[PDB]
RNA sequence: GUGGGAGAGGGUGGUGGAAUUCCCGGAGUAGCGGUGAAAUGCGCAGAUACCGGGAGGAACGCCGAUGGCGAAGGCAGCCACCUGGUCCACCCGUGACGCUGAGGCGCGAAAGCGUGGGGAGCAAACCGGAUUAGAUACCCGGGUAGUCCACGCCCUAAACGAUGCGCGCUAGGUCUCUGGGUCUCCUGGGGGCCGAAGCUAACGCGUUAAGCGCGCCGCCUGGGGAGUACGGCCGCAAGGC
């Protein structure tokens, strides 16, 4: 019970999962979804398919609030990153634009051993 | 690639040490705020070296971005 | 640092004749200048070694030139040392 | 003494009297630190790449100047004291360098 | 000497943004995370994902290079002060003042030690979860010293070009950094690749010699025992020579 109808779509994509959050233009979230919100449990959350279902669940819940068009913002490089975008592409939502906001350091913080090299 | 054009060619005469000229310097940044390599800027070693500096100065002053959000995609 | 007027001043002081630039006396005066300026810099910044090596090398050159001078013309040696106030 | 450039950026929101107030504060701080002012360019409001103290614009000032080297940093420190003073930078002036001269 | 040049060379004080974490607020809900797969873990005391505000510690993305600098160790955001080296041009000054260097002395990555701060992230030990025949490991979740600053020790190393320093002499071709020139070319200083002669056991080296010569230093003399024992010296200790 809001009636936002125009908003942002944040796609947070790791190698382990894909989380679609949908917000009003000021960034405050109305609904969200993930590979784990969809029935999946294990590694399968980081699946392109899982990403598709995440996105469509999110988009559905958004349109229920009255949502029309989104601004897509992609963070993270993972499988099903593009599948999420392609999912919202025709979700029954217009995609007004896509930005890649993936955070990068100017080299301030030491990585976990797994990420070093 | 980078054969679209070189930056040095598109611009005329201009002052590399001038950190306050925004329109001149912005031409040397990518979609992001990144400083283009020479194969883009078409500068020389000495040139590119001074460019890096003055671009950074401009950044601290707030005239140039440190980084910028990638659109389209 | 050292401005050109400082240099010119100490040169004209220690020059053997008008226009003497590189005679042993003027070389030792100049070395003593840069040396004492450096040592003053190294009172503070006691943690800057890369310069300290410089100082060592300067002292080296100076000591060698003073050894040369003492060998060739002892009188000029004494003169120079006294004027500069070094070595004792 | 040496030749420096004092870049000042102020709050875009200052009214006239507060602006000239800040500028006079600058004049005084310069004189007291012994800085003789050779050239001045007041660019005023300009949009910035990123926000500075949450404000999207900034008020630009440029002073070509000659001052004793030893004093410079101190002066800089003084300049940064004011709240209205957003950014301060001091550059040793240089002969320009031209590409495609 | 004079006049020009380039550089992450060094020290001090400021300073800038990105990111991580933490705190407060908003909005929001059923999971997040992680792996080969999981589990521990975190989450209804509302996490994850999103916006806003704040605090802090550390490291500086693009430029960035097969690049530069330094005696080496090493050196990378920006700014100012201080400061070492160095190269080119002029051919002005001194008049062999040179070279090397036992011992001495100074420097000397990391880890480690002392004192005092600091502590975001990472992380020896350690505590768990996995895996396995076991797993005192690899993988996952935590996590202390530490990693950070000051001062003081420590003196090691694949401290490597595994190549001491200086000087003279011996085809060129090519790429590059930086000076100067009457600037298609000439000329220096530096970093690379192929290669004359020549060297080399071979690999390779080859005007950046591992070629031809001269000076001086350090060093070697089969493998194991062993960088051990003892002695001395150094060190707070670990330990070093
Ligand atoms: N930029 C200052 C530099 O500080 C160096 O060392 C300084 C810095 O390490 C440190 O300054 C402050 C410190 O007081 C304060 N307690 C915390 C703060 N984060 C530090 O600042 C610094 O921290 C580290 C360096 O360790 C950097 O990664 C960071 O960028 C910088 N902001 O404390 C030291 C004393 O001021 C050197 N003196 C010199 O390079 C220069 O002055
Ligand atoms: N290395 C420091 C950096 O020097 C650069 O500039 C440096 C160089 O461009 C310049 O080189 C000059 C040279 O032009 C001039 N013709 C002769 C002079 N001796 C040289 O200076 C050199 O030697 C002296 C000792 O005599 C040192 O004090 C100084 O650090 C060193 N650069 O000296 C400057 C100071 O070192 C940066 N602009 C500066 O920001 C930064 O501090
Ligand atoms: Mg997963
Ligand atoms: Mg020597
Ligand atoms: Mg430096
Ligand atoms: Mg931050
Ligand atoms: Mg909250
Ligand atoms: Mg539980
Ligand atoms: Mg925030
Ligand atoms: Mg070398
Ligand atoms: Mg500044
Ligand atoms: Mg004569
Ligand atoms: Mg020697
Ligand atoms: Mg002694
Ligand atoms: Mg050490
Ligand atoms: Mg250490
Ligand atoms: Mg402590
Ligand atoms: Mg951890
Ligand atoms: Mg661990
Ligand atoms: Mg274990
Ligand atoms: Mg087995
Ligand atoms: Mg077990
Ligand atoms: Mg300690
Ligand atoms: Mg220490
Ligand atoms: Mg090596
Ligand atoms: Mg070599
Ligand atoms: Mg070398
Ligand atoms: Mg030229
Ligand atoms: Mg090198
Ligand atoms: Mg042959
Ligand atoms: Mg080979
Ligand atoms: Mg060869
Ligand atoms: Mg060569
Ligand atoms: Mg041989
Ligand atoms: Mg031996
Ligand atoms: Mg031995
Ligand atoms: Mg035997
Ligand atoms: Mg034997
Ligand atoms: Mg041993
Ligand atoms: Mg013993
Ligand atoms: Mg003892």
């Amino acid at each position: 019970k809001r009636q936002v109808a125009s908003g942002r779509a944040y796609i947070h994509a790791s190698y382990n999962n894909t989380i679609v959050t949908i917000t009003d233009p000021d960034g405050n979230p109305i609904t969200w979804s993930s590979g784990g919100v969809i029935g999946y449990k294990g590694s399968r959350k980081g699946t392109p398919y899982a990403a598709q279902l995440a996105a469509l669940d999110a988009a559905k819940k958004a349109m229920a609030y009255g949502m029309q068009s989104v601004d897509v913002i992609v963070r993270g490089t993972g499988a099903g990153r593009e599948q999420a975008i392609r999912a919202l592409q025709a979700s029954g939502l217009q995609v007004k634009s896509i930005v890649d906001d993936t955070p990068v350091p100017h080299n301030g913080c030491r990585p976990k051993k797994k990420f070093r090299k | 690639p980078s054969r679209k054009a070189k930056v040095k060619a598109t611009l005329g005469e201009f002052d590399l040490r001038d950190y306050r000229n925004v329109e001149v310097l912005k031409r040397f940044l990518s979609e992001t705020g990144k400083i283009l390599p020479r194969r883009r800027t078409g500068l020389s070693a000495k040139e590119q070296r001074i460019l890096a500096k003055t671009i950074k100065r401009a950044r601290i002053l707030g005239l140039l971005p440190f980084t910028e959000k990638l659109v389209r995609k | 640092p050292i401005t050109k007027e400082e240099k010119q001043k100490v040169i004209q002081e220690f020059a053997r004749f008008p226009g003497d630039t590189g005679s042993t006396e003027v070389q030792v005066a100049l070395l003593t200048l840069r040396i004492n300026r450096l040592s003053e810099h190294l009172k503070v910044h006691k943690k800057d070694h890369h310069s300290h090596r410089g100082l060592l090398m300067m002292v080296g050159q100076r000591r060698r030139l003073l050894r040369y001078l003492q060998r060739e013309d002892p009188e000029r040696y004494r003169a120079l040392i006294e004027k500069l106030g070094i070595r004792g | 003494m040496r030749r420096y450039e004092v870049n000042i950026v102020l709050n875009p929101n200052l009214d006239q009297s507060q602006l000239a107030l800040e500028k006079e504060i600058i004049q005084r701080a310069l004189e007291n630190y012994g800085a003789r002012v050779e050239k001045v360019e007041e660019l005023g409001l300009r949009r910035l790449a990123y926000p500075i103290a949450k404000d999207p614009q900034g008020y630009f000032l440029w002073y070509q100047v000659e001052m004793p080297e030893d004093r410079v940093n101190d002066l800089a420190r003084e300049l940064r004291i004011r709240d209205n003073v957003r950014r301060v930078m001091v550059v040793k002036s240089q002969e320009p360098f031209l590409a495609n001269a």
